[PDB]
RNA sequence: CCAUCAUUAAGUUGGGCACUCUAAGUUGACUGCCGGUGACAAACCGGAGGAAGGUGGGGAUGACGUCAAAUCAUCAUGCCCCUUAUGAUUUGGGCUACACACGUGCUACAAUGGACAAUACAAAGGGCAGCGAAACCGCGAGGUCAAGCAAAUCCCAUAAAGUUGUUCUCAGUUCGGAUUGUAGUCUGCAACUCGACUACAUGAAGCUGGAAUCGCUAGUAAUCGUAGAUCAGCAUGCUACGG
């Protein structure tokens, strides 16, 4: 609904909290958001094409549209094995000690 | 020759069939100019190579084995090399001190796991 | 605490996932070669007792 | 380490009909983290199993898609 | 590590294209682990640049850069303990500094993006007359001793 | 003293191999029943003092081979011994029928397996110089090839062994196919470990 | 393939890839038997722990291969080249036809 | 395993093309050896025969000696105690922990390349229903069960990467790929504990990461990995060695 216009459109999603392998693995790698988009790349259907990827549930910092929060009733288990993003700096049982030291 | 010719380095066997005539690039009839775009490993061996002139004395034909891919080739090389001394003795007088007359100069030196050579001491620990 | 508790995998043993499938003569429960059923280096001690031939090194 | 065999109790599971469709126990020598979680364990009780007895954790309705394995807390970590 | 001490050092070999050595240190800067797919492109996006911009191949007008670089003539000293203790020394291609590739003037690849493909393209030509630039083959290896003498 | 244990000394002219087995199933029990039959003659043949190691399964019509050519103990009269393990050890291999032995020349030369021969000379500690160490002083000068000598087995508690030497002389000393093993085994220190580590020199 | 009779070091296999060279001339056939191979070898995995005192390495050798040679043309009454008593119960024989 | 035999399927089959590659042991090797500034006080260098060079060069074992240093929670035990358990045993749990001070095996911000397929190849080492090829079952997993002959070959494998060419303009950009319903997909009552598929609904950072740390000078890293033994259903670890 907003991605970025007068250049690629392949960094619209790829590093989004919420949206993790579907942001560059389902909306940009399976869905299109375009790569070799212009300052005039069909900004007049195309543009309102690529919206029905924004209308789930709450996307992508916009919570109201697409990903995040069906997890909110699955929260509440007492639980463990899903911390690495549900409960996304993994403290489900590994280290963030000395070396384990990569990503998160 | 047509036998088990010593064309051999870099893990390499060579069957240099000694046809006479085209000395060619005869590595499986290729080119190396962007399939190698190091572009630099294939024409740096002409002082044992091009200076006999068997580019239209013979063939190499070589029989090819061994080496993970950055490991095998060159190896024609040395299959004319014992051809030199058969196929054109035009440039014998260097082949003596290194060439094509007694062996070759590089080659697979098996992993020595814990050095690399000469006093070394590269940043691992030390510097 | 003296012979058979290393005969678990000697009787018929359940799990081998810890892998008593070792050597001969010698300590090592867990998780090396696979032979004569309780050791480490037994297998080259006992291969070296005419099961299999010799070894050589010659002189860097 | 694998992910074969979602897994009801098989044989707690034949009387999960009965605790499930009603509440299980409390403070029992149960386990009360490794069969999986779903919709369908709606407001009933049991008792995780550190060692030192079987503490009461819920198993409430929200509990739907969430896992296991700390099914008793292998650190109690606090440490440093 | 003295009872021991230290003697000299390795070197490169030229390239049968124009029989240059400069173009081989230069390309084992980038020499990738044998797969110089395009560290051969890069080199020659580099070297090519004074070659170019200045019109005289890598033998007369590259030679203001590669006369002065790794020695004939560099600053050195010899056993004298903790003191100034300095003058001018000849020297030989055992340690290295003013005839063939070593410390300042041209840093091929140091403007503004983080590229090897074009960056080094664009801070090359610098050595057109041996004329700084930035740190990679002489400029600053010739000025080094000779300041101090009444308060010395 | 911070030293490994070897087996093999020069091996490639020298030593050598005997490696003649084929009992090629069953790598858990038909190897058993060739392996752990060596675990069963350590107390029988009475201080046996042997030579070397010389296996050999004879295509698995396994007739055993261990010689420990101190005879009697394996010949007994005309195939009394053997033959009844003829009968006996078919539960060591599939036959062992007529098992063999040697006769042993000057055993105390033999390099490995002399380490019997006189761990059964110290061991005693009671008169064990003369009515059992004897043949340190009997075997000396055969002219072997690993000239090195040494005795730890309970002489007061001793946790080491022994060794004498003198001084003088010159040779070209280098040798590279020689032939020398291990020696090692069981008296009882009571606090702290020594197993007697003891050979000769022939 | 690979040359054994048992026997595997050109001091004794100067005597097995020599002796296939005439003992692959000795019964009923017409062979196309010897065939002298690349070499194989025998790895001791073993360390010298029960629970840490491991890691020490040197220089191998080694070398038993027992044979396939390719002695499969039989003929049964002119002893030619396949099927003479060549040591098969001390030494361990495994030539595959 | 063709270079031409022809009946090139190259049944590499008739013979044996197949001297060679094939699959090439032996012994060529040993400055065995000349001229020297070698002054002899010599061999190595200069050479020069060697397939190999000056041991051609390496891949298990290390003294006179054993600190008995992990291990009586391995066995042959000195010794006891437990002899309705401290033996235990089962499975109920986890034992793969979980702020960790430390750590390591495998990582992107590339344009020698991010995805795609190939260029093609494999040494390896495996097998008794084998690999799972082959169709197969896939962008995601990869079963299906015979295949090949118990395997000189067979399967592994399209291996792959490197490279073809870009994708992008070297950002934080298909960069790149964990997470919960996943299938339980490969799967045995019992995985969701005690894997991941890259795949979908599930971001994990990152500007070449700082000084430092700590491996790599030749088929090894880089390029990436292919087989094998633990894996009673769990590998990235490990070992064999590859284009």
């Amino acid at each position: 609904v907003d991605i970025p216009r007068e250049k690629r459109v392949v960094i619209s999603l790829t590093y989004i909290y919420g949206i993790g392998t579907s942001t560059a693995q389902k909306i940009l790698e399976e869905a299109n958001v375009s790569a070799d988009t212009r300052v005039k790349d069909l900004t007049d259907d195309e543009l309102g094409r690529i919206r029905e990827v924004v209308d789930g549930y709450k996307v992508e910092g916009d919570l109201r549209r697409e990903t995040n929060l069906n997890i909110k009733r699955l929260m509440e288990i007492s639980s463990y094995r899903g911390i690495r993003h549900r409960r996304g700096l993994p403290v489900r049982g590994q280290k963030t000690k000395n070396n384990a030291r990569t990503r998160k | 020759v047509e036998y088990r010719g010593t064309g051999r380095r870099k893990n390499s066997v060579a069957r240099v069939r000694l046809v006479p005539g085209e000395g060619n690039i005869t590595v499986n009839n290729r080119d190396v100019r962007e399939y190698l775009p190091f572009e630099s490993l294939i024409l740096d061996l002409n002082q044992p190579f091009d200076v006999t002139e068997t580019k239209g004395n013979y063939d190499v034909l070589v029989n090819v084995h061994g080496g993970g891919f950055t490991g095998q080739a060159q190896a024609i090389r040395h299959g004319i090399a014992r051809a030199l001394l058969e196929a054109d003795p035009e440039y014998r007088g260097s082949l003596k001190r290194a060439g094509l007359l007694t062996r070759d100069p590089r080659m697979k030196e098996r992993k020595k796991p814990g050095l690399k050579a000469a006093r070394r001491s590269p940043q691992f620990s030390k510097r | 605490a003296k012979t058979s508790m290393v005969a678990k995998q000697q009787k018929k043993q359940k799990y081998a996932v810890r892998e008593y499938t070792r050597c001969e003569r010698c300590g090592r429960p867990h998780s090396v070669y696979r032979k004569f059923k309780l050791c480490r280096i037994c297998f080259r001690e006992l291969a070296y007792k005419g099961q299999i031939p010799g070894v050589r090194k010659a002189s860097w | 380490s694998i992910k074969k065999g979602p897994f009801v109790d098989e044989h707690l599971m034949k009387k999960v009909e009965a605790q499930e469709g009603s509440e299980k126990k409390q403070v029992i020598k149960t386990w009360s983290r490794r069969s999986t979680i779903f919709p369908n364990f709606i407001g009933h009780t049991f008792a995780v199993y550190d060692g030192r007895k079987h503490v009461p954790v819920y198993v409430t309705e929200d509990m739907v898609g969430h896992k296991l394995g700390e099914f008793a807390p292998t650190r109690t970590f606090k440490g440093h | 590590m003295p009872r021991k001490g230290s003697v000299p050092k390795r070197d490169v070999l030229p390239d049968p294209i124009h029989n240059s050595k400069l173009v081989t240190k230069l390309i084992n800067k980038i020499m990738l682990d044998g797969k110089r797919g395009t560290a051969q492109r890069i080199l020659y996006s580099a070297f090519d640049l004074v070659e170019q911009r200045s019109g005289r191949d890598a033998l007369e007008v590259f030679e203001e850069a590669i006369n002065n670089i790794m020695p004939v003539l560099e600053v050195k000293a010899r056993r004298v303990g903790g003191s100034n203790y300095q003058v001018p020394v000849e020297v030989r291609p055992e340690r290295r500094t003013t005839l063939g590739l070593r410390w300042l003037v041209n840093y091929a690849r140091l403007r503004g993006e983080k590229t090897m493909e074009d960056r080094l393209a664009n801070e090359i030509l610098d050595a057109a007359n041996n004329t700084g630039g930035a740190v990679k083959k002489r400029e600053d290896t010739h000025k080094m001793a000779e300041a101090n003498k009444a308060f010395a | 003293g911070q030293k490994i244990n070897p087996i093999g000394l020069r091996v490639g002219i020298i030593r050598d191999w005997e490696a003649k087995w084929y009992a090629e199933k069953d790598f858990a029990s038909l190897l058993h029943e060739d392996l752990k039959i060596r675990k069963f003659i350590d107390n029988e043949l009475k201080e046996a003092s042997v030579s070397h190691v010389e296996i050999e399964r004879a295509a698995n019509r396994i007739n055993i081979a261990i010689h420990t050519g101190k005879p009697g103990m394996v010949i007994g009269k005309g195939g009394s011994e053997i033959e009844k393990l003829r009968n006996k050890l078919n539960a060591l291999t599939d036959k062992k029928v007529h098992i063999n032995v040697i006769e042993i020349k000057k055993v105390d030369l033999d390099a490995r397996l002399v380490a019997e021969n006189i761990a059964r000379q110290l061991e005693n500690r009671a008169s064990f110089r003369r009515v059992q160490k004897q043949a340190i002083t009997r075997a000396m000068k055969l002219g072997a090839k690993g000239i090195k000598t040494q005795v730890s087995g309970r002489l007061g508690g001793a946790d080491i062994a022994r060794a004498e030497q003198y001084s003088e002389g010159t040779v070209p000393l280098h040798t590279l196919r020689a032939d020398i093993d291990y020696a090692h085994a069981e008296a009882d220190t009571t606090y702290g470990k020594l197993g007697v580590k003891v050979w000769i020199y022939r | 393939i690979r040359i054994r009779l048992k026997a595997y070091d050109h001091r004794v296999i100067d005597q097995s890839a020599e002796k296939i060279v005439e003992t692959a001339k000795r019964s009923g056939a017409d062979v196309s038997g010897p065939i002298p191979l690349p070499t194989e070898k025998s790895v001791y995995t073993i360390i010298r722990a029960v629970h840490k005192y491991k890691d020490s390495r040197e220089q191998f050798e080694q070398r038993t291969h027992k044979r396939l040679i390719d002695i499969v043309n039989p003929t049964p009454k002119t002893v030619d080249a396949l099927m003479g008593l060549n040591l098969p119960s001390g030494v361990d024989i495994e030539i595959k036809l």
